[PDB]
């Protein structure tokens, strides 16, 4: 009986709470709704071994930045998230939230989160970034920011299209065992 | 306008000689009367008198609460003194909902 406690931190709209449904209910919200804070937990398997997971959904807005910082203890693995349409969401990965959890979480182990990768093949989207001299973010560049921030891993996601949800997690909770 | 009144209060069951008490002429009598009864008596031994420390108070915008505290891991620390959280500073909006409950 292992648990494990993580946390996923990322600018409003990113899609946190989208990813944590799908991957808990199964199920895909089309409102935003800001979310300010809930524990979701979830037992999975890991190389054959069960391991509850203690999930908390935390608020990307500025205006609950007092209060996120209640959630940082104790932590096992802390997931960096960030909107591959939106690269004000992929900066503020490191020059807002790695900051933060260098502050608090000195020790704890980072995994990069690249969300909405569905949104990438959207033509009515790309080409609204692309007239304003701005592409999506690509894979390499996720990459080379969690090298940055000193990551330990990188994956990215669709919470609309349910690819790669569940290996987030999977990968989160190795990372949290392995380093105990 | 009103004035600051630093007054003598004697007790008669405790026996002290004498309290000082910072009051305002502008209190009224009852005001003055919890004011001294929070100096000789909130750290009297009462089971059934529930102080702020002696009580929890969570918050739950969702399905799980967390604890709100004075001074946690998010207090700023502003001058001499660790500045004490406010409902402000937890950002605590209108019509919300928390849980009292003893330690
Ligand atoms: N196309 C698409 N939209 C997504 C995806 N994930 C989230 N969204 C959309 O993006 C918006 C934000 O979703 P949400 O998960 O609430 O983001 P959040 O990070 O939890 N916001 P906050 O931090 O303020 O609580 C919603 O409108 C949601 O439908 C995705 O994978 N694809
Ligand atoms: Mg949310
Ligand atoms: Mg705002």
């Amino acid at each position: 009986v292992r648990s494990v406690k993580v946390v996923l931190v990322g600018d409003g709209g990113c899609g946190k709470t989208s990813l944590l449904m799908v991957f808990a209910d199964g199920a895909f919200p089309e409102s935003y709704t800001p979310t300010v804070f809930e524990r979701y937990m979830v037992n999975l398997q890991v190389k054959g071994k069960p391991v509850h997971l203690h999930i908390w959904d935390t608020a990307g807005l500025d205006d609950y930045d007092r209060l996120r910082p209640l959630f940082y203890p104790d932590a096992s693995v802390l997931l960096l998230c960030f909107d591959v349409t939106s690269p004000n969401s992929f900066d503020n990965i490191f020059n807002r939230w790695y900051p933060e959890v260098n502050h608090f979480c000195k020790k704890v182990p980072i995994i990069v989160v690249g969300c909405k990768t569905d949104l990438r093949k959207d033509k009515s989207l790309v080409n609204k970034l692309r007239r304003n001299g701005l592409e999506p973010v690509t894979y390499h560049r996720g990459q080379e920011m969690a090298r940055s921030v000193g990551a330990v891993a990188y994956l990215e996601c669709s919470a609309r299209l349910h690819d790669n949800v569940h290996a987030v997690f999977q990968e989160a909770a190795e990372v949290a065992l392995s380093s105990r | 306008e009103y004035a600051p009144l630093t007054v003598s209060v004697i007790v008669q069951d405790e026996g002290i000689d004498a309290i000082p008490v910072k009051v305002l002429n502008c209190d009224t009598i009852s005001q003055v009367k919890e004011k001294i009864i929070d100096q000789v008596y909130r750290t009297q031994p009462c089971s059934c008198w529930p102080k702020p420390d002696s009580v929890v108070l969570e918050w739950r915008p969702g399905s799980t609460a967390q604890i709100l505290s004075d001074l946690d891991l998010t207090s700023q620390r502003e001058g001499r003194w660790k500045r004490i959280n406010t409902l402000m500073h937890y950002n605590v909006r209108d019509g919300a909902t928390l849980i009292l409950s003893k330690v």
